[PDB]
């Protein structure tokens, strides 16, 4: 009710130090309104560490995304007649992905 | 005699135009 | 004098923004060592510095001191790619190398014309700063 | 003038005028403008030769 | 050649440059 | 005359309007080795018929437009007339 | 209608005629060029202004060129 | 296939609606119209500058009747400095009861508009006094503008229609015209103020019937033709003369004061009058020079022609090949017009200039909301007239230039080395954007990160200069009639500065606007003033000197001055034309009158309320600018309706909304082209013949888009009009809501 | 003001140019 949600710390070099105002909690920063402070208590994070982990872990998962494209171009691409089974991917793509992610979000 | 702005100004407002592109329309429009 | 211009070190407006000086960087004095500095400026009746480009020595600071520090290097950024411009002109591809860098060509010119000024006077008095009339197209008059 | 001859323009239409050419090939009788010249520089349209005639260039080799 | 028409108004009016600006330096007064 | 079959479409708003009773019409014949999909420059597809063909078209620039799309059907048999109103046919495509 | 003017400084390369779209421009014979033709515009009454036969042209400056003229129903392009 | 437009018949057989619009555009256009010939050109033009100069007497007409009617004269000449004067009175049927009474202002029986032009100050001072002179000269300019309109018609009849050769007899037009519609006017004038408007000044009635037997002088003409003139700047109206009243009144007519009058804070009436008379010894005699019929005088077209200068052999006149430019000048009628738009703009601007500083009006420097819009409203007048300058200057070059007429000259050797001009103009305009709008934003940043003294701020010490150099004391620069011991001072053979006590009073005084005080604010807008005539003159000189064409078109001359482009080819040609360079320069045009006078109108309002220090804080970073200035301002004129009432600043709050949809508008005829709707207007030609009652009806003319250069007329129209509109409403009524 | 009467006379005398400037304005073609 009277700390302001605040990320992105300014470096003080030219005056714009000015630009780190004091939002409650004894920290001066950017008062953000991005919402994510909402986001993360509504996930249940309470510390940081839980945040770490989370971040850690989706450098990591921001790996085998770009590893997988080159691997699914540069090593192994698929042919055209797997791109056209349109029948085959609207079955997991509705499935696995909104009803089993909405289903491990449930619990 | 104030009473000429209620005979000029309607007249200039409705009966000049009226008049003029009346005039206008069938002159532009002649074979 | 110079004019409505008292010196910044008996204004009392200026003494009136020394004592609410607003750090700059994260040197806690460096609101304060900001204003020892513009002590020998020249402030108004409102209390901030302002500069004279006239050409007075007393007041060389403001404006004649940058203009020899700019032109030294802003001419140097142009003489550098005027000889780099030269160079690639008598070659094979001449836009490759305008896009996609010769760098064992550029890296000679950049390090090379420090010494503009001994250059740039050597191809005006042979006149060959400049091209002739006679050789460049020009617009249907 | 020959296959390899740098020429020089003066038709103030053209695009190259006052530029250096090179003719690439000199036809013998017809168009009254034989000359081929392979320019180095693109116009506009994005071409680089044209035709000109006998006496509108200027060699300078 | 040298140009001595052109050069010699230029001339001319660069002194008046010079004059004005002596004023404004004291010299003159 | 002109003696053309007419290609299988629904009808379409743009076809002709009253100029084609006013001042001009144009029309554009066409032999055909077979029956296929084209496309209307009035709008939509249609499907020509075998032998000779017709379209009346609104002006000149429709069956010049038609003809380039005719030519990748290997057809460069495309004659467009030019019908007044007073009936007066005038042969305008090719110029022999 | 507009007015096409064709110089005598083309090669007969008949990028002009395959493009412009009301079919003004037809190729004559002229023992001038190489390719021994000529551009010529018999039915300038059709063109509608398009400079697509400006654009066609490989020639500089161009051969041929489309001045701009009084409008009536054929160089509007209107289909009313 | 009709008979209009009967000037054309390329037209006239035109069945789409551009027949109608391009009847309007081309109907002034007398160079254009079917078989004009050379010597019915001129005796058209002739006769029609008859109908322009009858207009202007009827316009001045109205504001005599209009005022001696409906407004307060009479009741201003007690107390001008409090009494809010009356253009006309409102007959609305639309009005509201809360806006009638809100409009009865003035002390007026119905609604009537406060005259904000300034037309009492003019004839209060030139000695009108009551209705009926404002009646009985408002009834002269009926008959006068009626003698001008029988000239015209007189003009045209075919024994009384002038010659070819009397048009083209150049030096004899500037005998007559520096002498007489020059020399005499003035002459004229000076006379109307001695005899009338200086008696009118001291309370003594000086009318049509008894001005032939008052003199103005109790010497009264005998030290004229005795040489003893001196007696004409006897004693003068004091420092106590209180106006048009005998308080401290004086007898001289033609004195030499300088300076100001203490009480109306204008110019001496003595001194105006030694002024036009001596500018008409100086116009007469200037009037005397150029050869006519009595084989004497100067000759132009030997001037142009002569190549020896006293026996050597030169190229011209200061060895410049002049030759030519008379029969380019005189046969021309685009380089005349051409040129004299340049003349006209460049005195148009400087009347503006020299009326807020130098004050020739009675009580006209207090009555503020006056004398700024006197200032804006002169100010962008000089821009059209500077635009269309260079724009009739082009239209020469595409028309009725001939080179080999012109072959060798000086108007040759410009065209000549024009990729030299572009390219230094082109160089300025980047010099000075690069590094002004540069020290603007790098004092908006410094002040917006709390530390405001790392502002870059720049005495202007060469216009400190000038202004000591013509003596105020306030800088303590100590020269040039500001040092007591200079020659320039002293005036050292002769002694003879009548003027200078009188000025040094007015230029060393804070109450007034002669040669306001100025500061590091005012040295980055001159500047960005400098960026903006650099700027525009780029658009026009490149216009006017590529008109003729050339590397991505040649032969642009072969397509007129307006033609919209040459097709997609080359890269495509959109907006080539040298129209077209007219056309992108009225948004700069437009631009830099902005900034001149938003800088002239927030330097006045805080001399004008007594808080110079707002704007020498505040106008060195833009959001001073911004808030300080458009922010603050506009509270004042927004707030003239809302859901509580209405006052009298209504139409202000209306016309300025009213400015910003005009100005919103004209961007669809500018973003959106043509195409776009030639392709809509073809569904509704549809959908007309098919609707089953409506196509009992049908047009006229098929309708069509408008076309390309069309609809940059029509959205530069758009543009313009509320550009003026907005501004004009901002500017009287943050003026005339605070006084 | 002025009176009542003379704007009557101000009416009438415009009537002058705006006769003549009918005849300037047809004058000047069609
Ligand atoms: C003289 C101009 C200037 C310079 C050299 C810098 C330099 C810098 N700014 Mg900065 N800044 C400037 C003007 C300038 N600023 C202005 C005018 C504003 C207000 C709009 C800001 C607002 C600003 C923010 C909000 C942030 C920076 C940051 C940074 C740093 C890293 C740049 C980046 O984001 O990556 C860098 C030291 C970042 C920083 O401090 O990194 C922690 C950062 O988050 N700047
Ligand atoms: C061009 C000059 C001009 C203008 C813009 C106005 C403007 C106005 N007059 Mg005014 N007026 C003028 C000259 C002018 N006056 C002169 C010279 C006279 C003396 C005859 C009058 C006598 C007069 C009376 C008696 C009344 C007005 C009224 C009005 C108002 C309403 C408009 C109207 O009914 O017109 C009235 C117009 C006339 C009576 C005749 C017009 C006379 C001028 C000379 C014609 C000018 C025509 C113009 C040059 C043509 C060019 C058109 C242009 C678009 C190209 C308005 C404030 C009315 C008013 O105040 O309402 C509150 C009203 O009652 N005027
Ligand atoms: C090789 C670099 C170079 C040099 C020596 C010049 C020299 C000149 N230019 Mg030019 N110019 C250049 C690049 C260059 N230009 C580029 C890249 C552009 C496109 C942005 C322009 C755009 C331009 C305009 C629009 C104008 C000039 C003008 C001028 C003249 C006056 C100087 C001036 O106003 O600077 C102008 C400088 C700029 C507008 C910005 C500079 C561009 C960058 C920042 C510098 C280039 C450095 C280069 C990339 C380094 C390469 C190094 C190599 C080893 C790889 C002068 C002949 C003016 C003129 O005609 O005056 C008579 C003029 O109006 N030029
Ligand atoms: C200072 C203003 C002014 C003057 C003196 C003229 C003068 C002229 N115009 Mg012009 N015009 C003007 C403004 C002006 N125009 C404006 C603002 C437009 C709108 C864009 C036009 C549009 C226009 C067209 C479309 C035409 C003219 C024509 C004419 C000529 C004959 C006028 C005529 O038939 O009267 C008409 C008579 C009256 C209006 C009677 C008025 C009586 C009142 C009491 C004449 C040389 C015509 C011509 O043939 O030129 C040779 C022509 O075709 N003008
Ligand atoms: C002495 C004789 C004489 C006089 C008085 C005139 C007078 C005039 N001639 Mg002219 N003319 C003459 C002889 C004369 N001419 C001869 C002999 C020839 C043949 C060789 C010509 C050939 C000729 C042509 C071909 C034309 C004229 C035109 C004109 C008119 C110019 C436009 C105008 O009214 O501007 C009035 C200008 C002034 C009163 C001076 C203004 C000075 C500057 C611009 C402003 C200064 C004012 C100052 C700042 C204060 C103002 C403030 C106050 C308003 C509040 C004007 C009525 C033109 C015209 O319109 O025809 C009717 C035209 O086309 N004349
Ligand atoms: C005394 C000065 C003067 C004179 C004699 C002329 C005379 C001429 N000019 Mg020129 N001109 C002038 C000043 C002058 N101009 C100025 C000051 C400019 C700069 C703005 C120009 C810019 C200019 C251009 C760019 C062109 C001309 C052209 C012409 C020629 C034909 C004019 C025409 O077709 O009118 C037709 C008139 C119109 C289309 C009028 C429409 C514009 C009106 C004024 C908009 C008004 C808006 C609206 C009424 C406001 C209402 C407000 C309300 C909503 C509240 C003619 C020789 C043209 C030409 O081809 O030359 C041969 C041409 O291309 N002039
Ligand atoms: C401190 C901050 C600062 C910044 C960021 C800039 C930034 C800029 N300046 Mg600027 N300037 C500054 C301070 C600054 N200036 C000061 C203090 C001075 C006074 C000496 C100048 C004087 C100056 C000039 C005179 C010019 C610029 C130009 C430029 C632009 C291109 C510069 C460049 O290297 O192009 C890369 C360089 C080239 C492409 C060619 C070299 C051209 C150089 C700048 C000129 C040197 C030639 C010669 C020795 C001197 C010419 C005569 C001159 C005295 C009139 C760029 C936007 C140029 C410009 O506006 O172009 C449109 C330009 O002509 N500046
Ligand atoms: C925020 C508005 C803005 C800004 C910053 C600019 C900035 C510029 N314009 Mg530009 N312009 C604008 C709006 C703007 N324009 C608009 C709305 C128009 C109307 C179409 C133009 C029309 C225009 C033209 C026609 C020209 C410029 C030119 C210039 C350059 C001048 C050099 C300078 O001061 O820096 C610069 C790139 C000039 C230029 O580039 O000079 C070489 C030039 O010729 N502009
Ligand atoms: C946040 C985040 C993250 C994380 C995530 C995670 C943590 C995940 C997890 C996940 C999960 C954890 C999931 C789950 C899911 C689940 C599910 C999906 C289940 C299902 C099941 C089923 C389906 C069953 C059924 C059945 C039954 C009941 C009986 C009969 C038989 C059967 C078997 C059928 C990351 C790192 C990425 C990063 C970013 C952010
Ligand atoms: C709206 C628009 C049209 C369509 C607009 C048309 C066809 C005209 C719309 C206005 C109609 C005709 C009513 C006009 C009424 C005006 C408000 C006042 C007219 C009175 C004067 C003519 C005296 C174009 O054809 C066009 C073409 C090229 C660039 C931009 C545009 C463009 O912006
Ligand atoms: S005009 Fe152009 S397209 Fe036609 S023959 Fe000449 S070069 Fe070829
Ligand atoms: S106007 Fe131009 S584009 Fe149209 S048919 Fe003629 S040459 Fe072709």
């Amino acid at each position: 009710l009277n700390v302001r949600p605040s990320a992105q710390v300014v470096w003080p070099i030219v005056g714009q130090d000015i630009l780190n105002g004091d939002v409650g909690g004894g920290f001066h920063g950017i008062q953000i309104t991005s919402g994510l402070f909402q986001v993360w208590r509504g996930w249940g994070i309470t510390n940081s560490f839980q945040l770490y982990c989370t971040a850690i872990g989706g450098l990591v998962l921001a790996g085998l995304f770009l590893f997988a494209g080159w691997f699914h171009y540069h090593k192994r691409a698929p042919k055209l007649e797997w791109f056209q089974n349109v029948e085959s991917m609207l079955n997991h793509h509705l499935q696995v992905l909104l009803g089993c992610g909405s289903l491990g979000w449930a619990g | 005699a104030s009473f000429l702005s209620s005979i000029f100004v309607p007249v200039i407002g409705w009966v000049v135009p009226i008049a003029t592109f009346s005039f206008l329309f069938l002159y532009i429009e002649r074979e | 004098l110079g004019a409505d211009l008292t010196p910044c070190a008996e204004n009392p407006a200026f003494q009136a923004l020394a004592k609410n000086a607003r750090n700059t960087t994260a040197d806690p004095q460096s609101g304060q060592k900001r204003f020892e500095r513009y002590s020998q400026a020249l402030c108004g009746p409102e209390g901030y510095p302002h500069l004279i480009v006239d050409g007075r020595l007393d007041r060389a600071g403001d404006f004649l001191i940058p203009s020899i520090l700019f032109l030294y290097i802003a001419g140097w950024i142009g003489w550098v790619g005027r000889a780099y411009l030269q160079a690639i002109k008598k070659d094979s591809d001449t836009e490759q190398k305008e896009i996609q860098l010769d760098l064992g060509i550029a890296l000679p010119i950049i390090a090379t014309g420090f010494a503009w000024p001994a250059a740039a006077v050597k191809e005006l008095l042979s006149g060959e700063l400049t091209a002739k009339d006679s050789e460049i197209t020009v617009s249907p008059r | 003038v020959q296959r390899g001859s740098k020429v020089r323009i003066l038709r103030p239409e053209s695009y190259w005028f006052q530029d250096v050419g090179t003719v690439a090939s000199v036809d013998q009788s017809g168009i009254k403008y034989p000359v081929i010249v392979r320019f180095d520089k693109v116009n506009y349209a994005g071409i680089n030769t044209n035709n000109f005639a006998v006496d509108e260039l200027i060699e300078v080799e | 050649p040298p140009y001595t028409f052109r050069t010699g108004w230029a001339l001319l009016l660069l002194a008046v440059n010079f004059l004005v600006a002596a004023y404004y330096f004291h010299i003159i007064q | 005359t002109l003696s053309g079959k007419t290609p299988l479409f629904a009808g379409s708003t743009g076809g002709l309007l009253t100029k084609a009773v006013e001042e001009e019409k144009y029309a554009i014949t066409w032999t055909s080795p077979k029956a296929q999909v084209f496309e209307l420059p009035t709008g939509g597809a249609a499907t020509m018929h075998e032998g000779e063909n017709l379209l009346y078209i609104a002006r000149k620039e429709y069956g010049i437009a038609l003809g380039g799309q005719l030519r990748k059907f290997k057809i460069t048999n495309y004659k467009i007339y030019r019908i007044l109103p007073s009936g007066e046919t005038t042969f305008i495509h090719p110029a022999d | 209608s507009h007015t096409v003017k064709i110089y005598d400084t083309c090669i007969g390369c008949t990028q002009c005629v395959r493009a412009c779209p009301t079919d003004v421009l037809e190729m004559v014979p002229w023992d001038g060029c190489k390719a021994a033709q000529v551009a010529s515009s018999p039915r300038t009454e059709d063109c509608v202004g398009c400079k697509r036969c400006e654009t066609a042209c490989p020639t500089d400056f161009l051969s041929i060129r489309v001045y701009l003229g009084a409008e009536t129903t054929r160089s509007m392009g209107l289909a009313y | 296939a009709t008979k209009f437009p009967k000037f054309s018949q390329d037209l006239a057989q035109d069945p789409t609606t551009r027949r109608i619009w391009y009847a309007m555009a081309m109907g002034n256009d007398f160079e254009s119209h079917d078989g004009m010939t050379e010597e019915n050109l001129y005796q058209k033009i002739f006769a029609t500058h008859f109908g322009h100069l009858a207009i202007i007497f009827l316009w001045a007409s109205s504001l005599l009747f209009h005022v001696a009617w409906q407004g307060n004269f009479e009741q201003w000449i007690k107390d001008p400095l409090h009494v809010r004067p009356i253009a006309h009175a409102i007959w609305d049927p639309h009005f509201g009861k809360p806006a009638i009474e809100a409009f009865t202002q003035a002390g007026a029986n119905g609604p009537v508009n406060i005259a904000y032009s300034g037309v009492y100050h003019w004839w209060y001072t030139i000695g009108m006094r009551t209705n009926t002179e404002l009646y009985t000269g408002s009834v002269f300019l009926l008959l006068f503008a009626s003698l001008f309109l029988f000239a015209g018609w007189l003009h045209l009849q075919p024994k009384f229609r002038p010659s070819l050769a009397w048009f083209k007899s150049a030096e004899s037009r500037l005998n007559h015209h520096l002498a007489g519609l020059f020399g005499v006017s003035s002459l004229a004038w000076a006379g109307h103020l001695i005899h009338v408007a200086i008696p009118e000044s001291r309370g003594q009635h000086v009318g049509w019937d008894n001005f032939l037997s008052t003199a103005p002088h109790p010497a009264g003409l005998q030290p004229f033709f005795t040489g003893n003139w001196g007696v004409y700047a006897q004693n003068p109206d004091t420092a106590g003369h209180i106006f048009s009243t005998s308080q401290g009144a004086g007898t001289a007519i033609l004195t030499f004061l300088g300076g100001f009058h203490p009480q109306t804070e204008s110019l001496w009436l003595t001194d105006m009058a030694h002024h036009h008379l001596a500018i008409a010894v100086l116009f007469i005699v200037a009037g005397h020079m150029y050869r006519t019929n009595f084989g004497i005088g100067h000759s132009i077209k030997e001037m142009m022609n002569a190549k020896t200068f006293f026996g050597k052999p030169v190229e011209g006149p200061f060895n410049m090949p002049h030759q030519g430019i008379y029969d380019t000048y005189n046969n021309s009628l685009h380089f005349q017009l051409g040129w004299h738009l340049a003349c006209l703009g460049v005195v148009t601007s400087w009347v503006a200039q020299h009326m807020y500083s130098l004050p020739s009006y009675a009580f006209i420097a207090k009555d503020y909301t006056t004398q700024a819009a006197l200032y804006t409203h002169h100010q962008y007048i000089a821009i059209f007239l500077m635009v269309g300058a260079f724009a009739h200057g082009a239209i020469f070059l595409v028309r009725d230039y001939d080179p080999e007429q012109n072959k060798g000259n000086v108007l040759e050797r410009v065209l000549q080395h024009k990729e030299a001009i572009i390219s230094h103009l082109s160089w300025v305009s980047l010099f000075l954007g690069f590094h002004t709008l540069g020290l603007y934003v790098h004092n908006d940043v410094v002040v917006a990160f709390g530390t405001p003294e790392k502002q870059i701020l720049i005495e202007p010490v060469f216009a400190q200069f000038i202004q000591a150099a013509h003596g105020k004391v306030l800088y303590g620069l100590d020269t040039l009639l500001s040092n007591p011991d200079s020659v320039a001072y002293t005036a050292y053979p002769n002694y003879a500065n009548v003027w200078l006590p009188g000025w040094l009073d007015a230029i060393n005084s804070g109450t007034n606007s002669l040669f306001l005080t100025i500061g590091p604010g005012d040295f980055l807008v001159h500047h960005a003033i400098a960026l903006g005539l650099h700027t525009t003159t780029l658009i026009l000189v490149k216009g006017a000197l590529d008109a003729r064409g050339s590397k991505l078109m040649p032969d642009k001359k072969d397509f007129g001055y307006a033609f919209p482009c040459d097709g997609p080819g080359r890269g495509g040609t959109c907006d080539i034309s040298a129209w077209d360079s007219f056309y992108l320069s009225l948004f700069w045009a437009l631009n830099t009158v902005g900034w001149v006078t938003f800088y002239w109108h927030w330097k006045h309002l805080g001399i004008w309320q007594g808080n110079v220090a707002q704007f020498n804080e505040n106008s060195t970073y833009l959001m001073g600018w911004f808030r300080d200035y458009l922010w603050a301002n506009s509270a004042q004129l927004i707030n003239g309706y809302n859901p509580y009432g209405v006052n009298n600043l209504s139409v202000w709050a209306w016309m300025f909304l009213f400015g910003h949809l005009v100005w919103a508008t004209g961007f669809m005829f500018l973003i959106s082209w043509r195409g776009y709707w030639q392709e809509l207007i073809e569904t509704l030609v549809w959908a007309h013949e098919r609707t089953p009652i409506a196509n009992l009806v049908r047009w006229k003319d098929k309708p069509v888009a408008l076309s390309i250069v069309q609809a940059r007329v029509v959205g530069l129209a758009h543009f313009t009009v509320g550009y003026v509109l907005t501004y004009a409403a901002f500017l009287i009524a943050s003026t005339a809501g605070k006084f | 003001s002025i009176s009542d009467t003379q704007v009557y006379i101000a009416l009438v005398v415009a009537l002058i140019p705006g006769l003549l400037a009918w005849r300037l304005a047809t004058e000047l073609y069609k």
